[PDB]
DNA sequence: AGACGGCTGGCACGACTTTTGCAATCGCAGCCCT
DNA sequence: AGGGCTGATCGTGCAAAAGTCGTGCCAGCCGTCT
């Protein structure tokens, strides 16, 4: 219901082909928020 | 008169700065980045939050259609390849061998390729990527209803009679054709309306921009003009730093400080005086142009850059550097200040006219005409004569070429 | 442009050269014009059924 | 590119767990960055087009609106990651424009506000110099000392104008001293860790 | 975000890169002409204020 | 079915436009060469 | 002890070659009627 950009169009083709599954994907609005931070002098990133 | 030489008292080489004073004026958005450039060398001279909304953009249309239909890897690989070659009309920019090329794959074949087109040409809801107003036309007539007045010789039209029906060759179609005499006009009045250009719906972009740098309009029964106060550029003296410079306690800073300040106002200077030689120039070309002004486009008078130097001191020099890159709004409308001036023709009465007026008054005799016989270029030479063209229709011809007016044999179509 | 051209002196009138910008109702809003009016500035005397 | 990974590539994401944060390094910012700014221009209403070498610019930022390159030539899907040569523009997707970002040189030294202002003030707590001291400082009228020992003077003590003036008249070019955030950068990274650690 | 059409007029993001640009552009240029101390000091002090 | 005609387009020529490329001569005097 | 001579400061055009159009003028051609 969100921000995910790749999650609203699979849905729809999934609800359309009935399929009723979840892809969960990773929300834009924390990308914002990290380009954000890392417009200030401070490094954010993600570990694996 | 008498010969003498000097008995009572009464020029200059402008240098580099007056110099690029004079090349200043070409332009105002320009020159306001040419002045940021100075200003930076010289120092002593100074949610409900509207956010965009996505809009289908006439291809997201397509790619979710695409999405929804059911259509395989490669498939989906080779429609996001020709979704890529599109047009804002709708059209296929590239070619299907282009497609294909593009693809790089040994498998992607000329016969998939066009089966992929074919399901994409009906897959959105706007007939596209037809690559052919002949395509086009034969994907409408498909959509549109089988029961229709003359649908079969629109169709066979349409297939390989396309350039009689461009060069609104009316007997030759008949000829080739065999069609019905003054029958087939409801075939050609059911394909006119066949939606060109299709996709262009989708699309739709305005500039909203005119960016005025005058304005003139008439009141109290005379044209007043000024300059957008706005649009001027304006620069203003550092007092802080000309107070340090005239109290600099070093020497050598209290010199460049005054070289810089003597820098800044002549360049201050020569902008001002830009802006008011401007100003009256324009003042000075509307007293002139003021019937073209209120009356319109062909009341416009024949007027040279000459004829604009006299009535001012500048030189046609000034007068060009003056027209460059200026528009002028007025409650006419947004015109560049180039657009004033105009070819002399000679007329009868002894009068000269405006080319541009000339051609107006062309054109709007020419759309003022009877759409069965279309006039004659010698024949609407004749119809100016009658106002006192004294043109050859060579000149007229070239206004036509000017304003797109199509041939005679061209224009002429049933009724 | 030979295709648009090509299209000109098929269809004409059109030429691509117009967007349609026209003023359309928002969806979920029926009614009945009560009436209209027009504002032109001076200077500009159009004025087609004003 | 065989066109049928290279779409496939761009819709994927990691495990992304364990988050962590440190400060920024001047290394890490240029990294980040494609390109630089120069200019305080936007956009141009002569044409509506990105500008050139500053914000909105091409060559950095990524493309524009389609795949289309900003001089007009290599619009089409069938280049994929070449860049023109009359304009460097990756030909790639729109998207890519809200992932780059961009970097300005700043040629003269700045401290960062967040530091320093906060309820600790973590310069004053590395130097154990006072608040008002280091904003004074910061505003280049304060003029502290950075070294000298040869001189009778402390390492990180306050220098007035006139002070300054008359302590470089008198001990001559010994007394080196600034006025700026340099003068704190350069006080901050000529001191040991370990050694102060030990002693407190 | 255009407002008018004619003009976008960005605030609250681009005003404040326009100024520290345009500033550090001026003390880049200034500097490297031996401008004297207390003017390249000010423009500093503008800078980091900015 | 070969010629009339109007179009169109190539060709040329004086007459309006315009752009760039110049950057003159002038009175101080102390220092360096002879 | 006397000559050379050195750099400060200065300045809204124009003109000259080039270009470039307005206008007319010629050559062909195809739609057509003969």
């Amino acid at each position: 219901k969100s921000d995910d950009v790749n999650g609203r169009t699979k849905m729809y083709k999934n609800i359309v082909d009935g399929n009723h599954q979840m892809e969960p994907g990773m929300p834009e609005s924390f990308n914002v928020l990290l380009k954000e931070i890392r417009s200030l002098g401070i490094n954010i990133e993600l570990e694996d | 008169m008498k010969q003498g030489l000097q008995l009572r008292l009464s020029l200059a080489m402008t240098p580099q700065l007056q110099q690029a004073i004079r090349l200043l004026q070409l332009s105002t958005l320009e020159l306001q980045q040419e002045l940021q450039q100075a200003l930076e060398s010289n120092p002593l001279l100074e949610l409900p939050v509207y956010q965009g909304e996505t809009t289908q953009t006439l291809q997201d249309y397509l790619m979710w259609q695409v999405e929804l239909t059911p259509f395989t890897d490669t498939d989906r690989a080779i429609a996001t390849s020709i979704v890529d070659a599109v047009d804002d009309t709708g059209y296929l920019t590239i070619q299907i061998e282009d497609i294909v090329d593009s693809i790089g794959d040994d498998e992607i074949g000329l016969e998939e390729v066009e089966a992929v087109l074919k399901r994409i040409q009906r897959f959105d809801p706007v007939g596209v990527a037809a690559k052919d107003l002949r395509d086009c036309l034969l994907i409408q007539l498909s959509q549109f209803a089988k029961e229709t007045p003359w649908l079969e010789e629109a169709r066979l039209i349409i297939s390989d009679h396309l350039d009689l029906l461009a060069n609104h060759d009316f007997r030759t179609l008949m000829r080739v054709t065999r069609l019905k005499e003054e029958v087939l006009k409801e075939a050609v009045n059911l394909i006119q309306s066949l939606d060109p250009r299709p996709g262009q719906s989708i699309q739709t972009s305005e500039p909203e921009y005119v960016i005025p740098d005058v304005l003139v309009r008439k009141v109290s029964g005379r044209w007043t003009v000024e300059l957008n106060a706005d649009s001027i550029p304006r620069l203003k003296i550092n007092q802080q730093y000309a107070a340090m410079g005239n109290s600099a306690r070093n020497d050598a800073d209290g010199q460049f400080i005054r070289s810089n300040l003597q820098e800044a106002r002549w360049l201050i200077k020569s902008l001002e005086s830009r802006n008011d030689t401007l100003l009256r120039v324009s003042r000075c070309i509307v007293e002139q142009q003021q019937a073209f002004f209120e009356q319109g486009e062909e009341y416009m008078k024949p007027m040279v850059l000459a004829d604009i130097a006299q009535a001012v001191e500048m030189h046609e020099s000034t007068i060009s550097r003056v027209t460059t890159q200026k528009y002028l709004h007025s409650p006419r409308g947004i015109f560049e200040l180039k657009y004033f001036f105009s070819s002399h023709v000679n007329t009868e009465g002894g009068g000269e006219a405006s080319s541009t007026a000339i051609r107006a008054l062309v054109k709007k005799l020419i759309a003022a005409e009877n759409p069965a016989k279309p006039l004659s270029d010698s024949k609407l030479t004749s119809m100016l004569s009658e106002q006192g063209i004294m043109v050859a229709r060579r000149t007229v011809a070239k206004y036509r070429e000017s304003l797109s007016i199509p041939p005679s044999n061209q224009r002429k179509q049933l009724v | 442009t030979p295709e648009e051209k090509l299209l000109r002196a098929i269809f004409g009138e059109k030429a691509s050269d117009v967007k349609d910008s026209s003023l359309r109702v928002p969806n979920g809003v029926s009614g009945t014009v009560i009436d209209v009016q027009v504002f032109t500035r001076d200077g500009v005397e159009k004025d087609k059924r004003a | 590119k065989d066109l049928l990974k290279f779409l496939k590539a761009q819709t994927k994401t990691e495990e992304f767990d364990a988050i962590k944060i440190a400060l920024a390094s001047p290394d890490m910012i240029r990294s980040w960055s494609f390109g630089e700014v120069k200019k305080p221009e936007t956009i141009n209403y002569r044409t509506f087009k990105p500008e050139r070498d500053g914000l909105f610019c091409a060559r950095i930022f990524g493309p524009v609106k389609d795949y289309e390159c900003l001089c007009g030539k290599y619009k089409r899907l069938k280049h994929r990651g070449v860049i023109c040569e009359k304009c460097g523009v990756e030909v790639t997707q729109t998207k890519v424009r809200r992932e780059r970002m961009g970097h300005i040189e700043l040629a003269s030294p700045t401290a960062h506000i967040w530091f320093l202002k906060s309820l600790p003030s973590r310069i004053g707590l590395l130097l154990d110099m006072p608040l008002r001291d280091i904003e004074r400082v910061l505003y280049f009228e304060s003029y502290v000392v950075i070294e000298g020992g040869m001189t009778n003077l402390e390492r990180q003590q306050i220098l007035t104008e006139e002070q300054y003036l008359d302590a470089l008249e008198e001990f001559g070019d010994e007394f080196d001293a600034k006025m700026g955030a340099e003068a704190i950068q350069a006080l901050l990274k000529s001191m040991d860790l370990e050694q102060e650690c030990e002693q407190l | 975000v255009p407002l008018d059409g004619g003009r976008f007029a960005t605030s609250d993001l681009n005003d404040l890169y326009r100024r520290v640009i345009n500033r550090n552009n001026r003390l880049k240029r200034l500097l490297d002409l031996a401008a004297p101390d207390i003017i390249v000091r000010n423009e500093k002090r503008m800078l980091q204020e900015a």
